[PDB]
RNA sequence: CGGCCGCAAGGUUAAAACUCAAAUGAAUUGACGGGGGCCCGCACAAGCGGUGGAGCAUGUGGUUUAAUUCGAUGCAACGCG
RNA sequence: CGCUUACCACUUUGUGAUUCAUGACUGGGGUGAAGUCGUAACAAGGUAACCGUAGGGGAACCUGCGGUUGGAUCACCUCC
RNA sequence: AGGAGGUAAAAUUCU
């Protein structure tokens, strides 16, 4: 309201919290697979989703989606993971980077290979 | 009468241990062991049916199981069960046979597990003991209604002790067996 | 949580993670009320005769079965196709 | 040069303050599932509701006291 | 006509 007021207390901008502590906003951090669940989605959806706990390079113990159809990942697998929540599974604010370190590209994929880590099939 | 109650206790208690021993075999070990892979349930033409009944379980080695699914069509449904038993298990398909690698054994885990195990043991001793407790209760109570000599009474309560110590030492053999694995 | 206030009950000051794709206001058309008004129909009342009990005819659930073919299931399926 | 004084870095002892971490266990909380108990609120929700406060009770809640409307209802009898 | 007085006991739930 009153300029006066504003001089005592200037207008202060809300400080955004990031929606993903991939610590120091790193475009993606390295992890090792604590465990490899598969759970079920929320209210409207229904499927067995494939995920995994990750003990990061920066020692956070958050959890991660393994996208795609079929992954050869397990206990101990070192992955890389990027920012990307999965609004369906709760407490899944990251994706596993297919074709990164131990992570596998997806068998047989043809469209949209670069996501899902799959090499342009020797044509 | 006393002689009746000793029966009922030996029994109740053996039940206790055996039920321990079972929860035990359902735990991700150092090695393989089809015992856990059994319990798993598979969707078998609408009727659920333990995987044990649809496929054979080998130890393809220390740290990897091999599930020969007699019926090849169910193969995909079987595999899904291994991932749906949520047991941290990844079932890699490859030609008429589902390979289930057994993990290596980390530190986080060994701890994780032993503490779980030791505490399942102690829940167990607790069951055993509860039987100690009804046992003596029954007898204790056959003291009034003077149906038992104060002598009779001491004596028996002692057999119950004997029974309880025994059931326990079993329980601890078991625990030790496993503790060997985890370590 | 910290502070300060109170004998106490507690007050005051006052967050964060986590979580949701909503939360909310007013007006709109309905539906509904153990809301109100007006008003209908054998709806009630007032009547006469019945069913519900009995034996039997017939249908259905059920049960049985080698099969008891399929259908119809509050009123508005059950002597219905 | 040596010596000795002042200042003084590190180091030590005692007792506090503070702050980061982390801890068996744990109140309360969100989410999910759509399970169990009743049915508290929405209509006058079947004892109007709610605010503050106080007591009680498996639970919603009940009861007291004051407040507020962010309240539904005004038809028939009997007499006047 | 305005006023008065009087007149419903309780009765749960349903993805
Ligand atoms: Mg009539
Ligand atoms: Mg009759
Ligand atoms: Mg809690
Ligand atoms: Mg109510
Ligand atoms: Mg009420
Ligand atoms: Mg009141
Ligand atoms: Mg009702
Ligand atoms: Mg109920």
């Amino acid at each position: 309201a009153t300029v006066n007021q504003l001089v005592r207390k200037p207008r202060a901008r809300k400080v955004a919290k990031s929606n993903v502590p991939a610590l120091e906003a790193c475009p993606q951090k390295r992890g090792v697979c604590t465990r490899v669940y598969t759970t079920t989605p929320k209210k409207p959806n229904s499927a067995l989703r494939k995920v995994c706990r990750v003990r990061l390079t920066n020692g956070f113990e958050v959890t991660s989606y393994i996208g795609g159809e079929g992954h050869n990942l397990q206990e101990h697998s070192v992955i890389l993971i990027r920012g990307g929540r999965v609004k369906d599974l709760p407490g899944v604010r990251y994706h596993t980077v297919r074709g990164a370190l131990d992570c596998s590209g997806v068998k047989d994929r043809k469209q949209a290979r670069s996501k899902y880590g799959v090499k342009r099939p020797k044509a | 009468g006393i002689s009746d109650i000793r029966k009922d206790a030996e029994v109740r208690m053996d039940k206790c241990v055996e039920a321990f021993k079972t929860q035990i075999s359902k735990i991700r070990t150092g090695r393989a062991s089809p015992s856990l892979l059994d319990g798993i349930v598979v969707e078998y033409y609408g009727t659920p049916t333990p995987l044990r009944q649809l496929a054979s379980v080998t130890v393809e080695d220390s740290r990897t199981l091999k599930i020969n699914v007699f019926d090849r069509s169910m193969s995909p449904a079987v595999e899904k069960a291994i991932m749906a038993s949520d047991l941290g298990l990844n079932p890699n398909s490859a030609g008429s046979d589902i390979r289930v690698p057994l993990p290596p054994l980390t530190e986080e885990r060994r701890k994780d597990l032993t503490k779980i195990v030791r505490g399942e043991a102690e829940q167990a001793r607790v069951a055993v003991r509860n039987v100690r407790r009804d046992a003596n209760d029954k007898v204790k109570a056959l003291l009034k209604d003077k149906e038992i000599s104060e002598d009779d009474d001491r004596r028996s309560q002692d057999d119950v002790q004997k029974l309880t110590d025994a059931a326990i030492k079993k329980i601890e053999a078991a625990l030790a067996d496993k503790e060997a694995e985890l370590m």
